[PDB]
């Protein structure tokens, strides 16, 4: 019976052998791959609003420059809000933890209670397992913590960051009298300038603008009205560059005009301190998403190693190798193994 | 003075060299401690692995 537990264990747990359950479940410790990639889930759970993230970045840049004027963006308001938001993922990790170890105590359990008429023998055979398993829970956790302790130990920036955001199709509707018609184009809008092209491709570069010092409006109805139309213009320049009629641009929704609009306000530009900080808190908090996008892809593929190495590979050597000397020890050896009345 | 100095710089090496012996080989003396000829458990054990 030893032996066919120990068999029947290592068979459930790690798939190999014959006989599978093709049928029934997606079970027998299968599940364990779900958690696996349900981990995944739990990490992105998790949300923040963004204005509590810029009021926290622009108190961070406040404190760290104590009384001297700021220059330039300091290295400090990246890592102490990295760190702040490295904190947040010990609990899910401690959460990932104690559903394999659930799944391992039911396994154990099948394996036992389905399989053994003898009483009293599934009832050490069970307690050894699972007391087992309950301190590698321990030494378990401990190593987590000591990897998440070093993921805010020190920031690299060497591999993956951004070493030293909006798109889609425009039609302008105003064209020069000389042109006539309307020019419909590929708009690419960045935090920093304006590019327009003939086709996704975005291989022509035909007009380049500046994001800063430009202004936006409404327009009124002296036109046909079958689109959503808004307008960007320059005050302190008479032309914005290549100008046609202060570059009124028609949309299909109020919508689309919003996003738009948005993805401006994104950019720099301000609606219808200031100049120097909101553009330090816009490259902190991009800075900030690529490298935790980062920190979170390294965390997902050790947990489940961790795991593997602490946990699951020392019950199965425990079981193979220890699990007889236990039972020779509990009880008086004279009641174990004394058959049932059935 | 440098000498006493050096001998007492070199324990923590030594330190470590016997404590890394005494894992290694702990996982086994701690079983032949146990050796007793008349032992049908450990016959068994064996047997079975």
């Amino acid at each position: 019976m030893v032996q066919q537990f120990a068999v029947d264990f290592e068979k459930r747990i790690e798939g190999s052998g014959d006989q599978i359950d093709t049928y029934e479940l997606s079970g027998g410790a299968r599940i364990n791959r779900i958690f696996h990639e349900r981990f995944p889930f739990e990490l992105v759970k998790m949300e923040f609003d963004e204005k509590e993230l810029r009021r926290e970045i622009s108190y961070a840049i406040k404190n760290i420059h104590g009384i001297r004027t700021g220059l330039f963006t300091p290295d400090m308001a990246f890592e102490t809000i990295v760190k702040k938001q490295v904190k947040k993922i010990r609990e899910p990790c401690l959460k990932c933890v104690d559903m394999v170890i659930s799944e391992l105590i039911s396994t154990v359990r099948q394996c036992t209670k389905k399989l053994q008429q003898y009483p009293r023998l599934r009832e050490e055979m069970e307690r050894i397992v699972t007391t087992h398993i309950r301190e590698r829970e321990g030494r378990t956790k401990e190593q987590v913590m000591l990897l998440i302790d070093i993921e805010l130990a020190y920031m690299n920036t060497n591999h993956e960051d951004f070493i030293g955001i909006r798109k889609g199709w425009l039609t302008i509707n105003n064209i020069g009298i000389m042109k006539g018609g309307s020019k419909e184009y590929w708009f690419v809008l960045t935090a920093e300038n304006l590019s327009w092209y003939k086709d996704d491709e975005e291989k022509e570069k035909k007009y380049m603008l500046s994001v800063d010092n430009l202004k936006l409006r409404d327009v009124e109805k002296g036109f046909m009205s079958s689109k959503h139309i808004f307008a960007l213009f320059n005050t302190e320049q008479r032309n914005v560059y290549k100008d046609y009629r202060q570059l009124e641009l028609a949309c299909e929704t109020q919508e689309e005009v919003d996003s738009w609009k948005a993805s401006f306000l994104r950019a720099g530009v301000y609606p219808e301190m200031d100049p120097q900080l909101e553009r330090q808190v816009e490259t902190i908090r991009n800075l900030v998403d690529s490298y935790m996008a980062i920190v979170n892809k390294t965390v997902r593929d050790l947990m489940p190693k961790t795991i593997m190495h602490l946990m699951i590979n020392n019950t199965k050597e425990f079981i193979f190798s220890e699990l007889l000397a236990n039972l020779y020890s509990c009880g008086d050896q004279n009641t174990l193994m004394e058959e049932s009345a059935e | 003075q440098q000498l006493t100095n050096h001998i007492r710089d070199t324990l923590p090496g030594l330190r470590n060299k016997l404590q890394s012996q005494l894992l290694s080989i702990e996982k086994e003396v701690e079983e032949y401690k146990n050796f007793r000829p008349d032992d049908p458990a450990r016959k068994t054990k064996a047997l079975l692995q």
